[PDB]
């Protein structure tokens, strides 16, 4: 039973002013809805489409293409660990193994209570500063397996 | 208008045309998937590859795509160049890695553009030993059946449905090798010109559901010109 | 090394950087010759004169291809009916091993604002968009604060510095695909479409964003532009006595003593970066191989050091200079595992448009997984060779696939013994069928 | 005494799971030089292609075995049995109930649907040979 809220709708129409076409606001509109609800539900695809004046198959095409826009329910805190080449040399596999022991899940899966979802991600742009991970909008560098339980405790 | 040199021979062609529609008009067989005469050239499938030389004395040139290359005056190309032939065979080989073993129970069998191009390149021996990607299907209404496993990602269906026919309920989803062509959710294709997808799709993804009730192969048909 | 005398003359990009690694705002930026570049441009110089100055200086693109910036800016139409023009700033930075732009936007946000301001006046663009990645959270906070800081000093908006020029700058964060850094696919992502690349010709200088004339430039390319105009074309040419002009953000990452990033002129040799700036390898590690410019470049050896960091010098050594941010591989990394990690990234970051990228690269990944586990068959290495040949330039729709095979073909050439070690099983892709005798080769 | 490869009476065989092996692909009918095979495809609610009728005119048949070698399911096979004879030529026309035998014949183990991508009962998507599981476009993993 999806409805666009009156503040999400005003935020989408705020960014339609900054482009020639309202089609250009589609990425930000998906991120606006996901920021409020954790993920983009199925009824939000038709909701965003009718506001922007583009077909729903165009909105769904964009949302499935982009990795960060989520079309499946996630946890309260998303853990995104780097698995690219410089983090592979600095020991990401030990970080991945420590994350799979504290959480008792596999990447792509959420925890049973729904607190955390574990996802691999590309290079975060922090390659010189060691193995890297992100929890929500927070970047943690110089990762060690011993640091994994204390770091996770902050996010409840 | 223009004169081009193909495989040593010389021909007269229209300069405004690209090299695929020039050479197909002369009876030179070039394999292709993503190009359509009505839809235009986008350059996706990379199957129409020919070797282009800078002049008559250039012996080592480059591979271009004939659907994306203009047939200018002074063009020197070779369809039968060995490096071009190997690459065209490889494109068919890459499409054959994820294709299901479905030709006996595929309604496109005997009328399949992918079957014709696979033979035309001369790729008959499998080297790939790994797993194939699979897709679930959608319900598209009473006219068109859906089998996404047979898709070769030529993008002809979306270019016909959105660009040419101005339909709104078919798109491409996903990324990399997981691209999915269909509707956002199950349901009837809304366009009044949906049924041209059975001819437009070069595989058996979109097939006639009214014909699959009483199916027969194309060679067993009796045809007449009618209105 | 740890003490470096950062001067306005030899370090134009990074001499305003604070020791507490905190950002520099408009009051602090303007005391150390800030926005003085854009004053000399908007009030005294024509748009055409600035473009020739940037052409005379010899500024090259820092995004990984190295095309001339003044030549690209001269591809724009001279028609006066084409009034709507755009300037796009490529702040994507999704290539592994590339952390240079993160330094420039987090701590020196007005540097990019001034650089985009001058470039917009030269290119006559009324609107500018910064195409930032959505992982850079503090880059977006500092950029949006610095835009609003400059909007109240009259350096942005309408009638900038009393001249007729009206420019409005925007920051829009990305949704996380590596192919959005490709310049034609950045235009499609900006338009709100799936980020497929476009075929060239036509070029975005004539037909770009919303069918308007458009120029796409890397962050570090735009930051060089204030230094050129404020000091002069002659200062920039005479920084280094080399065929590549100006300073570059060069660095070393990996298991080295001091991983980091240092502004250096062109023609500095890789050994000087590794052993004087990066402090060499960590203790108990030997040097095995190095990629010069990120993940898309070909691997090079210890013999390929003592060789200058220029585009054509790394080009004649079999590789590409790329982002100029180098990665060191020590003796404990298995080369097959390293390449398998690289190809996994490249395969999954394909946009899916063209067949030899969409379907060729997953085959390479599956072969490398077999090689890493020891299940490789004798025809596997010759397949990897064929994939590299057929994924080269012009055979795929964009440059993603040619960049993907560049580490793969170099690692087979220099480290064939570890790839040959994977081949422990014979060739069989078929199962026996009772009652049917096979065709015995 | 007959050898195993003897080209006598034509039968249709069955799967080791017990279903008829013919998927009504019509390759045997077109590859026959004499034109002695007629058949029509039907489809179950499960989605399995099968022949609605299968008709061989044994008066015309020359026992060349081109039908057997055309078949991509091993359904049609030629058996060592030459014992045929009739008073009427109309009784040389064999229907599917005269041709479908109780087992798999010469090839005991081959099942075509295990190879095929198409989904029928007992084999959903990803349950075929060398086939991975279907990944949805909405999946969180890149
Ligand atoms: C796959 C691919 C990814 C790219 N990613 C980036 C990027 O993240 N940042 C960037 O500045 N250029 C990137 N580029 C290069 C751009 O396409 C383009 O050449 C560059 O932005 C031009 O700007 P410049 O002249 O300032 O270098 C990429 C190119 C390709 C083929
Ligand atoms: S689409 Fe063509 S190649 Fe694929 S199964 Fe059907 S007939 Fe065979
Ligand atoms: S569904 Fe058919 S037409 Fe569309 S991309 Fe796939 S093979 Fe091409
Ligand atoms: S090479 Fe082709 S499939 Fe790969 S990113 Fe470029 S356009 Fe997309
Ligand atoms: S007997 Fe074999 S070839 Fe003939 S229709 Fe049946 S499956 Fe096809
Ligand atoms: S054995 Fe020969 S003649 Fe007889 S049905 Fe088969 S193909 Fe036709
Ligand atoms: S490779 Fe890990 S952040 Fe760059
Ligand atoms: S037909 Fe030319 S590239 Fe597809």
């Amino acid at each position: 039973a999806f409805e666009l809220s009156a503040a999400e709708r005003e935020a989408i129409e705020h960014e339609m002013h900054h482009y020639e076409d309202p089609r250009a606001a589609s990425i930000e509109a998906l991120k606006i809805v996901q920021k409020q609800r954790g993920w983009v539900p199925d009824g939000a695809i038709h909701a965003i489409a009718d506001v922007l004046g583009i077909p729903a198959s165009d909105v769904e095409g964009v949302a499935t293409f982009y990795s960060q826009i989520f079309r499946q329910p996630v946890g309260r805190h998303v853990i995104r660990y780097c698995d690219s080449v410089v983090c592979h040399i600095n020991g990401y596999q030990g970080i991945q193994a420590a994350l799979e022991k504290k959480l008792n899940i596999k990447p792509g899966q959420t925890t049973f209570d729904g607190r955390f979802t574990l996802l691999p991600t590309c290079c975060l742009g922090n390659c010189d500063k060691g193995p890297n991970m992100m929890i929500d909008e927070d970047t943690h560098a110089h990762l060690t397996p011993e640091a994994i339980p204390e770091l996770l405790e902050r996010y409840k | 208008m223009a004169t081009i040199h193909v495989d040593g021979k010389e021909y007269e062609v229209n300069g405004a045309d690209n090299l695929l529609e020039a050479c197909l008009s002369l009876g030179l067989d070039i394999p292709y998937f993503c190009w359509h005469p009505a839809l235009g050239s986008v350059g996706a499938c990379r199957q129409c590859a020919v070797k282009q030389y800078q002049n008559a004395e250039d012996t080592r040139g480059r591979l271009v795509m004939s659907c994306m290359t203009p047939a200018s005056d002074g063009t020197f190309i070779s369809i039968d160049d060995e490096e071009a032939k190997q690459f065209r065979e490889s494109v068919v080989e890459w499409l054959m890695t994820n294709h299901p073993h479905d030709c006996p129970v595929c309604e496109e069998g005997g009328n399949c553009h992918l079957q014709d191009m696979t033979v035309m390149t001369g790729h008959s021996f499998r080297r790939y030993r790994f797993t194939k990607r699979t897709h679930r299907n959608q319900d598209l209404g009473p006219f068109i059946s859906h089998e996404m496993n047979r898709c070769i990602a030529c993008y002809r269906c979306v270019r016909y449905y959105k660009d040419y026919a101005d339909g709104t309920d078919l798109g491409v989803y996903g990324a990399h090798d997981n691209v999915y062509f269909g509707r956002p959710e199950d349901g009837t294709l809304e366009s009044e010109f949906s049924g041209n997808l059975v001819e437009i799709c070069p595989t058996g993804v979109f097939t006639d559901k009214t014909h699959s009730e009483r199916y027969n192969r194309k060679w067993d048909m009796q045809f007449a010109p009618s209105i | 090394m740890k003490n470096i005398i950062r001067t306005p003359e030899t370090h134009p990009l990074t001499w305003r950087l604070r020791d507490d690694k905190q950002p520099v705002w408009l009051d602090e930026y303007r005391s150390k010759n800030g926005y003085e570049g854009a004053r000399k441009a908007l009030t005294g110089l024509s748009p055409d004169e600035i473009v020739n100055q940037v052409k005379d200086a010899g500024l090259k693109g820092r995004g990984g291809a190295g095309f001339s910036t003044g030549l690209k800016w001269s591809l724009m139409p001279k028609d006066e009916s084409m009034n709507i023009r755009y300037l796009l700033c490529n702040a994507d930075e999704m290539e592994p091993g590339t952390y240079k732009d993160r330094l420039l936007m987090e701590q020196l946000p007005h540097l990019l604002v001034e650089g985009m301001l001058i470039s917009a006046f030269a290119l006559k663009a009324y609107r500018g968009y910064i195409f930032l990645r959505g992982e850079y959270i503090e880059a977006a906070v500092n950029l949006r604060r610095a835009i609003a800081e400059a909007t109240e000093a009259g350096l942005l908006g309408k009638n900038i510095m009393g001249t007729g020029f009206d420019f409005e700058l925007f920051v829009h964060t990305g949704a996380g695909r590596y192919i959005c850094g490709e310049e034609t696919a950045l235009i499609n992502s900006l338009e709100g479409r799936r980020a497929n690349p476009r075929s060239k010709p036509p070029f975005p200088a004539t037909s770009g964003a919303w069918g308007k004339p458009t120029c796409v430039n890397n962050v570090e390319t735009l930051c060089n532009v204030p230094a050129i105009l404020a000091n002069g074309v002659e200062w920039y040419q005479n920084i280094s006595k080399s065929k590549d002009a100006g300073t570059k953000l060069m660095g070393f990452s990996g298991r080295v003593k001091n991983p980091g990033l240092w502004e250096l002129p062109f023609g500095t040799t890789a050994r000087e970066i590794l052993e004087d700036y990066a402090g060499g390898m960590r203790d108990g590690l030997k040097f095995k191989a190095w990629q010069p410019g990120g993940a898309g470049t070909d691997f090079l050896t210890e013999a390929h050091l003592d060789l200058p960091m220029e585009f054509e010098s790394i080009g004649k050594a079999g590789s590409r200079l790329g982002t100029a941010l180098a990665m060191a591989v020590d003796h404990e990394i298995n080369m097959v595992s390293l390449v398998r990690n690289l190809e996994e990234f490249f395969a999954r970051e394909s946009c899916g448009w063209c067949t030899p990228c969409r379907d060729g690269l997953p085959w390479s990944v599956k072969i490398l997984r077999a090689l890493e586990r020891g299940e490789g068959q004798p025809g596997d290495i010759e397949t990897l060779e064929q994939l590299c040949r057929f994924l080269g330039p012009g055979k795929t729709f964009c440059a993603h696939a040619p960049g993907a095979v560049e580490p793969l073909q170099s690692a087979i050439k220099y480290f064939r013994e570890e790839f040959e070690a994977g081949i422990k099983q014979p060739f069989s892709n078929t199962h026996l069928i009772n009652g049917i005798q096979p065709n015995l080769l | 005494y007959l050898p195993p490869r003897y080209r006598g009476r034509i039968v249709l065989t069955r799967d080791p799971d017990g279903e008829e092996r013919c998927v009504a692909c019509n390759l045997c009918a077109v590859a026959c030089p004499v034109g002695c095979i007629s058949l029509q495809k039907a489809e179950t609610k499960d989605g399995r292609w099968y022949p609605e009728f299968f008709r061989i005119n044994f008066s015309r048949c020359i026992f060349c075995g081109l039908c057997e070698e055309a078949c991509p399911t091993t359904a049609i096979q030629l058996t060592p049995d030459f014992e045929m004879g009739e008073y009427k030529r109309q009784d040389l026309v064999y229907e599917k109930e005269d041709l479908l035998i109780s087992g798999p014949g010469k090839y005991p183990e081959y099942n075509f649907y295990r190879m095929a991508g198409m989904a029928i009962d007992g084999k959903d998507k990803g349950e075929a040979e060398n086939e991975a599981k279907p990944i949805d476009v909405k999946s969180l993993l890149p």
